[PDB]
RNA sequence: AGAACCUUACCUGGUCUUGACAUCCACGGAAGUUUUCAGAGAUGAGAAUGUGCCUUCGGGAACCGUGAGACAGGUGCUGCAU
RNA sequence: GGCCGGGAACUCAAAGGAGACUGCCAGUGAUAAACUGGAGGAAGGUGGGGAUGACGUCAAGUCAUCAUGGCCCUUACGACCAGGGCUACACACGUGCUACAAUGGCGCAUACAAAGAGAAGCGACCUCGCGAGAGCAAGCGGACCUCAUAAAGUGCGUCGUAGUCCGGAUUGGAGUCUGCAACUCGACUCCAUGAAGUCGGAAUCGCUAGUAAUCGUGGAUCAGAAUGCCACGGUGAAUACGU
C-alpha cells in the first residue's frame, strides 16, 4: 500500500489503485499486474507483503512520481529555453499544439481575466 | 510528424549549402527559406538565416536544435499584447 | 394447409407460415426467446394468436429481415395476422377490432434541409 | 427572385432534355464540356439564323446535333455547305464524328427562344420595349396559343433606375406540371447595360 | 390546440401485467427511448414494492397513486384583467398522469443507490404518506383551497 | 475567374502529368521496404523535391470547367453549383431532374 | 451465357431497348431468359441556389440510371452478330459480356 | 461541398511586361527527350536529337522563341446603373 | 453454408396496373355547401412527407460564380515565384460537440438496419504491429467484390456516489499515414497526464409524432483534413383543458 514512495489506496482493485501513481494509467497498470501475476479485481489489503513487494520491483520497471516529474519539467525547461515555437508557447502560457486561440484556449490561459 | 521510413527532410539548396559551408568556413548566415527543412547535426555552429516571412531571423545552432525544423525559431506572427 | 401471410412495419418485412400444430414458433431459426430477447417483442409477436387461439394450435414459421427489434416484431404480428386471415378467415373482424391488420405505415421522416432531423430547427436567435 | 425553372421543373413530366446519351461518371464531365463547347459555337455562329434548340445525343462514340431552327435554308445553305462547315467543326471539338440534323420550327412566334431573342434583337437596335413585348404577345395569342407572358427588365429605355414590365395574355399555369409551358430567356446588351427578356409560351396541358 | 380536437395516443399494456397505466408509467419514467431499461427499472422497483408490502405489484402501485394523485389543481389564468390562480379540478387521466409524473421526479431526486430503489422507496413512502410526491400533491392541494376563493 | 488563375490550373494538370510515372517511381522507391534505405531512397527523395511542384497533383483545385471557380465543385459534372444549376434548369444535363423523395 | 447489361437515364427508354433486344432474339434463335430489373442507382446531389450566402436554399437533384439484365443463354451464333452491331436509342449503354 | 504548398484573392521580398491567358503581323526554327550550373524559386545560362499523309520542291498545319502595335489582363470601384 | 441440383412460391427488385373519391350508411345543415360519426378498407377524408413560393416588399444579398453599363489601372491595381498570412488573442457574441454520471463508466459475450460510395478508386483474405497502420494481395465499374464490426440494445461481472473506474481538456514522450513538404498549421495511434465541470443567473430555443429525445451509418467536398452540411436507418416518448 506504500509502492512508489506513495501511498497507493487499498479497499480498491489493484488496476485502480495503481493508477494513483503518477506515470502509471491503466494500460501500465494492468501490464504491472500481469508482470506480477495479481488479478486486477483484488483489492491492496488483501495482498500478501510478497505481493507488494513484487509490485514495487515491477513498477521498478518504470519512470515514476519524481523521476517522470522532474523528465518532464526538463522537457519543458529544454523547450522554453531552446526558444522554438513550442518553447514560445510554453513561455506565453498559450496553446501548444496549434489550438484555437481567438475564443477557446480556457484551459491552457486561466479563466476570463477582466 | 514525418515518418521514420522516410527519413528526415531538407532542401537540397540548403544541404549543398550546410555541406559547402561546414567544409569552407563558419562565418556567413546562410539565409535560407526552407523553414520546413529538419535541422541535421552538420549545421551545428552554423548561424542560418531563416525566412520568418518578411526577414531572416538568425538562428545559431546548437545541437540541442536537432530533432527539429528550422522554422520552429524564426517565429512568424507578431504579438505584444492587447 | 400451410397458410401465408407477410407482414412489414417499419423498414422491416416478415415472412410467416403457419400450420395446424403444437405450438412451435421459430424465426430465423431461433425460437422467440432466443431471437426477441425483449419481452414487449414477445408480447407483440404473441399478440394475434393470443388473441384467438394459441394454446397449442398452430406452428410458426418466421423469417423476418430489415429493421430493428420493434420493427421485426410488428412485421411478425403483421404477418401472422395475414395468415390467420387466411385461415378461418372469420377471424378477419375480431383481429381488426384489435388492430393488427392495419399495416402502421408510419415509416421515419426524411431528413429536410436547413433542419437538424427533419423536425428539429436549429436554434434561432433574434439577435 | 423566388420562382421554379419551369423547363427545369418539369424536365421529367412534360419537357424532354435537351442532352440524350449515357455516361459513366469517367466520361461524364467531359461528355458535358463538349456539349457546352458545342451548343457555345454553333449559337455564336448561327446567331443570326433563328436557332431554337440544339439537340445532343451520343450514340456510340458520335454525335448528334439536332439543330432546331426557325430558318433551316439559312443553317444548311445551298449544297449543304454550310451543314457539312458545322459538322466539321463540331467534330473537330467533340472529339468524334459528328452528324449534323435540322429540325424546322414552324412557328417560330411560339417559341419562347425565338420570342425572346426578337425582344432582345429589337431592344438592341433600340426599338421600345413596350412596343416589341405587345407585338410578341400578340404575335403568340394569334398563331395560337393558351396563354403567353413576356418579361424584361433592367434599365428599360435607359432609364437610371431599373425596373421590371411584364405582359400576360391568356393562361400560363406556372404550378400546373402537366402544363406544356416552353419558357426561355434571353439578354439584350445595349449601351445601358443588360436587359433580360423571359418568355413563358403556354401551349395546354397533358 | 386551436382548431383539432386530439384524438389519443393508443398505448399497448404492460407485457408483464398488462397495465396500461404501468406501460403509462413506464413512459413517463422512459429517457431517450430507452424504453427496455425503463421497463426493466420498473419491474425491479414493482418486485421491491410487492416485497416490502405483502401485497400485489400493481396493488401497491396503484395505492401509492392514489396516495400521490391530486383532485384539485391551480392554473395561472383570468377572466380578465390580472392572473390569479384558478383552482380546477382535475380529470382522471390528467390525474393519472400527474401523479406518475410527479412519483418519477421525487425518484429521480432523493439519490438512494439507483434507480429501481429510488422508485421502490418512493412507491413506499408514497403508499404511506410520506413522499416528496405526497408533499407535491399536498402543496398543490393548498395553493387551491388557499385560491378557492377563484373559481 | 482571373484567366491567370485558370492559366495556372492548365499548367499544373500539364506539368503533372507531363511528370508522371517518374514522380511515381520515385515515390515507390521512397515507400520501398527495400532499396538500401540509406542511399537510393535517400537520393529519391531529392529528386522528389528537385522536380517541379506544380507536378504533384496535390496542387491542382478542381475549379468549374465553365466559369473557373475554385468552390463548390462537383466532380460529376465537373461545374460549379451555380452552373450545374443553370444546365439542369436547361435540361442540358441527362437524367438529370428535381429529387423529392 | 451472354449476359447484356443495359443502364439509361429513362426507364421508358431502356424498356423499349430491352423490348428490342429480347425481340431480336426470339427471331434469331429460342432460349433468353428475360430481363430482370435491378435496382436504379439514385445518385443524388445537393447544391446551394444562390449566388452568395443563403444557406439554407438548397436544389437537390438526383439522376436515376435504370439497369436491366436480358441474360440471353445458348447463343445461336446468329444472334451474336445480330445482337452487336446495333447502338440503338442513343442514350442506353449496353454491356455485352460473355 | 472541406486555407500546410496549391487554393489565395492578402503581406514581405525576388522578378516580368504585348505579357500567365486570346487574335493579328514578320523573323529563325519541328514538336518534343535527356541533362549541367547558379538561384528560394521565378528564372538565366549550356550540352545531342529531330527532319510528319504539304512539299506541285513555292510554301504549308502543329508547336515554338524573338521584335512592334492594336490589344490582352484586373477576385480594381459602383448590387444605389444592371 | 441457399452450399448445390432445383423452384418462381415468399421477401425483394422495378416496370405496368388497381386502390381513397366524402364513393357508401346515419344524423346535422338552407331543401346547399359542408360538418359530425359509422361501415368497409392497408390507408378516411387535402392518408404521411416532399417538390411546387401569386402580385409585390425590403433601391434586401450577390459587380468575388458568371455576365454587364460606367469609372479606374495598364513596365501595373496586370503577370511569375518563394516564404508568411487567412490558424494571430486582454476580450465579447452566435451556432455546435463532449461532459458533469449509476436510466451510468469499464470488461467479457452476443442480436437486429437503412441508405449510399468506389478505377492514379474501394481494396477482402493472410502475415506483421498494442495500435494508427504496414507488406502481400484476390475481387469489384458492382443486388456479385470492398468500404463494412451498426450502435444504442441484451446477458454476465465490477465500480457504489467519489470529482470518482465520471469527465477527457491540456501537456510531455513515442509514432503512423497523406503529401515535394505536417514549424507556423493536418488527421490519427500508443504511453503518460486527469483541467474545468456536481446540470448552469437574468434570459432564451426546438418540437404535436415515429415527431422530440437518444444511437449509430453513409455521402459531397476531398492527396490528407469535420463536432459542420447533406442524407440513412435503430430505439422511441410526454402533452395539447383550451384561446
Ligand atoms: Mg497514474
Ligand atoms: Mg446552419
Ligand atoms: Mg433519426
Ligand atoms: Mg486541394
Ligand atoms: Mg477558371
Ligand atoms: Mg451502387
Ligand atoms: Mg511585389
Ligand atoms: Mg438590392
Ligand atoms: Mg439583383
Ligand atoms: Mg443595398
Ligand atoms: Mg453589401
Ligand atoms: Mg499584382
Ligand atoms: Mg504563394
Ligand atoms: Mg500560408
Ligand atoms: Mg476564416
Ligand atoms: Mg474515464
Ligand atoms: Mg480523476
Ligand atoms: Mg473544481
Ligand atoms: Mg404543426
Ligand atoms: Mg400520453
Amino acid at each position: 500500500a506504500r509502492i512508489a514512495g506513495i501511498n497507493i489506496p487499498d479497499h480498491k482493485h489493484a488496476v485502480i489503485a495503481l493508477t494513483s501513481i503518477y506515470g502509471v494509467g491503466k494500460t501500465r497498470s494492468k501490464a504491472i499486474l500481469a508482470a506480477a501475476g495479481i488479478a486486477e479485481d483484488v483489492k491492496i489489503s488483501e495482498l500478501s507483503e510478497g505481493q507488494i513487494d513484487t509490485l514495487r520491483d515491477e513498477v521498478a520497471k518504470f519512470v515514476v512520481e519524481g523521476d517522470l516529474r522532474r523528465e518532464i519539467s526538463m522537457s519543458i525547461k529544454r523547450l522554453m529555453d531552446l526558444g522554438c515555437y513550442r518553447g514560445l508557447r510554453h513561455r506565453r502560457g498559450l496553446p501548444v499544439r496549434g489550438q484555437r486561440t481567438k475564443t477557446n484556449a480556457r484551459t491552457r490561459k486561466g479563466p476570463r481575466k477582466p | 510528424p514525418r515518418s521514420l521510413k522516410k527519413g528526415p527532410f531538407i532542401d537540397l539548396h540548403l544541404l549543398k549549402k550546410v555541406e559547402k559551408a561546414v567544409e569552407s568556413g563558419d562565418k556567413k548566415p546562410l539565409r535560407t527559406w526552407s523553414r520546413r527543412s529538419t535541422i541535421f547535426p552538420n549545421m551545428i555552429g552554423l548561424t542560418i538565416a531563416v525566412h520568418n516571412g518578411r526577414q531572416h531571423v538568425p538562428v545559431f545552432v546548437t545541437d540541442e536544435m536537432v530533432g527539429h525544423k528550422l522554422g520552429e525559431f524564426a517565429p512568424t506572427r507578431t504579438y505584444r499584447g492587447h | 394447409n400451410q397458410y401465408y401471410g407477410t407482414g412489414r412495419r417499419k423498414s422491416s418485412a416478415a415472412r410467416v407460415f403457419i400450420k395446424p400444430g403444437n405450438g412451435k414458433i421459430v424465426i430465423n431459426q431461433r425460437s422467440l426467446e432466443q431471437y426477441f430477447g425483449r419481452e414487449t417483442a414477445r408480447m407483440v409477436v404473441r399478440q394475434p394468436l393470443e388473441l384467438v387461439d394459441m394454446v397449442e394450435k398452430l406452428d410458426l414459421y418466421i423469417t423476418v429481415k430489415g429493421g430493428g427489434i420493434s420493427g421485426q416484431a410488428g412485421a411478425i404480428r403483421h404477418g401472422i395476422t395475414r395468415a390467420l386471415m387466411e385461415y378461418d378467415e372469420s377471424l378477419r373482424s375480431e383481429l381488426r377490432k384489435a388492430g393488427f391488420v392495419t399495416r402502421d405505415a408510419r415509416q421515419v421522416e426524411r431528413k429536410k434541409v436547413g433542419l437538424r432531423k427533419a423536425r428539429r430547427r436549429p436554434q434561432f436567435s433574434k439577435r | 427572385g423566388q420562382k421554379v425553372h419551369p423547363n427545369g421543373i418539369r424536365l421529367g413530366i412534360v419537357k424532354p432534355w435537351n442532352s440524350t446519351w449515357f455516361a459513366n461518371t469517367k466520361e461524364f464531365a467531359d461528355n458535358l464540356d463538349s456539349d457546352f463547347k458545342v451548343r457555345q459555337y454553333l449559337t455564336k455562329e448561327l446567331a443570326k439564323a433563328s436557332v431554337s434548340r440544339i439537340v445532343i445525343e451520343r450514340p456510340a462514340k458520335s454525335i448528334r446535333v439536332t439543330i432546331h431552327t426557325a430558318r433551316p435554308g439559312i443553317v444548311i445553305g445551298k449544297k449543304g455547305e454550310d451543314v457539312e462547315k458545322l459538322r466539321k467543326v463540331v467534330a473537330d471539338i467533340a472529339g468524334v464524328p459528328a452528324q449534323i440534323n435540322i429540325a424546322e420550327v414552324r412557328k417560330p412566334e411560339l417559341d419562347a427562344k425565338l420570342v425572346a431573342d426578337s425582344i432582345t434583337s429589337q431592344l438592341e437596335r433600340r426599338v421600345m420595349f413596350r412596343r416589341a413585348m405587345k407585338r410578341a404577345v400578340q404575335n403568340a395569342m394569334r398563331l395560337g396559343a393558351k396563354g403567353i407572358k413576356v418579361e424584361v427588365s433592367g434599365r428599360l429605355g435607359g432609364a437610371e433606375i431599373a425596373r421590371t414590365e411584364w405582359y400576360r395574355e391568356g393562361r400560363v399555369p406556372l404550378h400546373t406540371l402537366r402544363a406544356d409551358i416552353d419558357y426561355n430567356t434571353s439578354e439584350a446588351h445595349t449601351t445601358y447595360g443588360v436587359i433580360g427578356v423571359k418568355v413563358w409560351i403556354f401551349k395546354g396541358e397533358i | 390546440p386551436r382548431r383539432r380536437v386530439i384524438g389519443q395516443r393508443k398505448i399497448l399494456p404492460d407485457p408483464k401485467f398488462g397495465s396500461e397505466l404501468l406501460a403509462k408509467f413506464v413512459n413517463i419514467l422512459m429517457v431517450d427511448g430507452k424504453k427496455s431499461t425503463a421497463e426493466s427499472i420498473v419491474y425491479s422497483a414493482l418486485e421491491t414494492l410487492a416485497q416490502r408490502s405483502g401485497k400485489s405489484e400493481l396493488e401497491a402501485f396503484e395505492v401509492a397513486l392514489e396516495n400521490v394523485r391530486p383532485t384539485v389543481e391551480v392554473k395561472s389564468r383570468r377572466v380578465g384583467g390580472s392572473t390569479y390562480q384558478v383552482p380546477v379540478e382535475v380529470r382522471p387521466v390528467r390525474r393519472n398522469a400527474l401523479a406518475m409524473r410527479w412519483i418519477v421526479e421525487a425518484a429521480r431526486k432523493r439519490g438512494d443507490k439507483s434507480m429501481a430503489l429510488r422508485l421502490a422507496n418512493e412507491l413506499s413512502d408514497a403508499a404511506e404518506n410520506k413522499g416528496t410526491a405526497v408533499k407535491k400533491r399536498e402543496d398543490v392541494h393548498r395553493m387551491a383551497e388557499a385560491n378557492k376563493a377563484f373559481a | 475567374a482571373k484567366q491567370s488563375m485558370k492559366a495556372r490550373e492548365v499548367k499544373r494538370v500539364a506539368l503533372a502529368d507531363k511528370y508522371f510515372a517518374k514522380r511515381a517511381e520515385l515515390k515507390a522507391i521512397i515507400s520501398d521496404v527495400n532499396a538500401a534505405s540509406d542511399e537510393d531512397r535517400w537520393n529519391a527523395v531529392l529528386k522528389l523535391q528537385t522536380l517541379p511542384r506544380d507536378s504533384s497533383p496535390s496542387r491542382q483545385r478542381n475549379r468549374c470547367r465553365q466559369t473557373g471557380r475554385p468552390h463548390g465543385f462537383l466532380r460529376k459534372f465537373g461545374l460549379s453549383r451555380i452552373k450545374v444549376r443553370e444546365a439542369a434548369m436547361r435540361g442540358e444535363i441527362p437524367g438529370l431532374k428535381k429529387a423529392s423523395w | 451465357r451472354i449476359r447484356i447489361r443495359l443502364k439509361a437515364f429513362d426507364h421508358r427508354l431502356i424498356d423499349q431497348a430491352t423490348a428490342e433486344i429480347v425481340e431480336t432474339a426470339k427471331r434469331t434463335g429460342a432460349q433468353v431468359r428475360g430481363p430482370i430489373p435491378l435496382p436504379t442507382r439514385k445518385e443524388r446531389f445537393t447544391v446551394l441556389i444562390s449566388p452568395h450566402v443563403n444557406k439554407d436554399a438548397r436544389d437537390q437533384y438526383e439522376i436515376r440510371t435504370h439497369l436491366r439484365l436480358v441474360d440471353i443463354v445458348e447463343p445461336t451464333e446468329k444472334t451474336v452478330d445480330a445482337l452487336m452491331r446495333l447502338d440503338l436509342a442513343a442514350g442506353v449503354d449496353v454491356q455485352i459480356s460473355l
